[PDB]
């Protein structure tokens, strides 16, 4: 299949105690693989998946590097966005950094992706060519009109389309145990009684990878949203990922009703019924 | 801007009496970072409680699973203690088996 | 791998 590697960081403004937090997290599709933390003791990158452990110290020696380098970057851009924004020394705000590169099933490039975001709202992103921005207000176009001039989307391109895709392309067979497989969830109904006249119909779908699925309520083959009620897709723990649907229905008709489970790892969507 | 945390409080496995299972506490949705989790056994903080690396979503909000290894009775309660800035008292959710 | 460049805003 089809495959993602991505890098999140988030750099955490700390006014008069000392330094800003910066914790950036590195993944192939919905697994975590590495972290780094500027708070903790170690100042290394550090492995969180077994099939990174691997690595070679000049690895971990380079992803330190690397990523203390972009910490300094981003510390420094917390001042400047602040003057932008015309803003008090004595509040703290965030800097989050996503970037990415997607592979189709024989390792070839589909696309990239950069985004940035100041307290939680858009700042700047890469556009969908590689070779553009867009920014979100009149602060974030003062850094659009400098990267544009220092043709800064050049050398991220060539990250995007060359060594983002080598290293994915490297971890997905070190990692292929666990990185080239989709586990299909494990459904099943629950039925309970509201009242004398409503029931409680919940469609689970339990320990699949990777995360995306979608569970949707039908009445008599026609779609069905009104009382219905669905919590967000959540992981297990162990690599998996969790999710319901519910829908209250009279008592009595519940044979009207089915839920419709559509997942990578499923041959078919399924369909639930009671 | 700021967004009050989700939360989910959930087990990894299904709930066995007597059977080692995870609690895991999800706390999505919210901004800015900085928050406390802890998990509670009738009432009292779990004092053996690990949690993910900071990530986020799409939107740009946060998400970490705060989880511990237990073993669950007919009698003990558990409960995810939420304290973020956006909650002007901390929220206390109760672990519903059937959830 | 990471990115090992970054330019400030």
């Amino acid at each position: 299949g089809s495959h993602s590697m991505r890098y999140f960081s988030t750099s955490v403004s700390r006014p008069g105690s000392g330094e800003p937090r910066f914790i950036a997290v590195g993944y192939v599709d919905d697994t975590q693989f590495v972290r780094f933390d500027s708070d903790a003791a170690s100042q290394r990158m550090e492995p969180r998946a077994p099939w990174i452990e691997q690595e070679r110290p000049e690895y971990w020696d380079q992803e330190t590097r690397n990523v203390k380098a972009q910490s300094q970057t981003d510390r420094v851009d917390l001042g400047t966005l602040r003057g932008y924004y015309n803003q008090s020394e004595a509040g703290s705000h965030t800097i989050q950094i996503m970037y990415g590169c997607d592979v189709g099933s024989d390792g070839r490039f589909l696309r990239g992706y950069e985004q940035h975001a100041y307290d939680g709202k858009d700042y700047i992103a890469l556009n969908e060519d590689l070779r553009s921005w867009t920014a979100a207000d009149m602060a974030a176009q003062i850094t659009q009109r400098k990267w544009e001039a220092a043709r800064w989307a050049e050398q991220l391109r060539a990250y995007l389309e060359g060594t983002c895709v080598e290293w994915l392309r490297r971890y997905l067979e070190n990692g292929k145990e666990t990185l080239q497989r989709t586990d299909p969830p494990k459904t099943h109904m629950t039925h309970h009684p509201i009242s004398d006249h409503e029931a409680t119909l919940r469609c689970w779908a339990l320990g699949f990878y990777p995360a995306e699925i979608t569970l949707t309520w039908q009445r008599d083959g026609e779609d069905q949203t009104q009382d219905t009620e669905l919590v967000e897709t959540r992981p297990a723990g162990d690599g998996t990922f969790q999710k319901w649907a519910a829908v209250v229905v009279p008592s009595g008709e519940e044979q009207r009703y089915t839920c419709h489970v559509q997942h990578e790892g499923l041959p078919k969507p399924l369909t639930l019924r009671w | 801007i700021q967004r009050t945390p989700k939360i989910q409080v959930y087990s990894r496995h299904p709930a066995e009496n007597g059977k080692s299972n995870f609690l895991n506490c999800y706390v999505s949705g919210f901004h800015p970072s900085d928050i406390e989790v802890d998990l509670l056994k009738n009432g009292e903080r779990i004092e053996k409680v690990e949690h993910s690396d900071l990530s986020f979503s799409k939107d740009w909000s946060f998400y970490l699973l705060y989880y511990t290894e237990f073993t669950p009775t007919e009698k003990d309660e558990y409960a995810c203690r939420v304290n973020h800035v956006t909650l002007s008292q901390p929220k206390i959710v109760k672990w519903d088996r059937d959830m | 791998a990471i990115f090992q460049s970054s330019m400030t805003k």
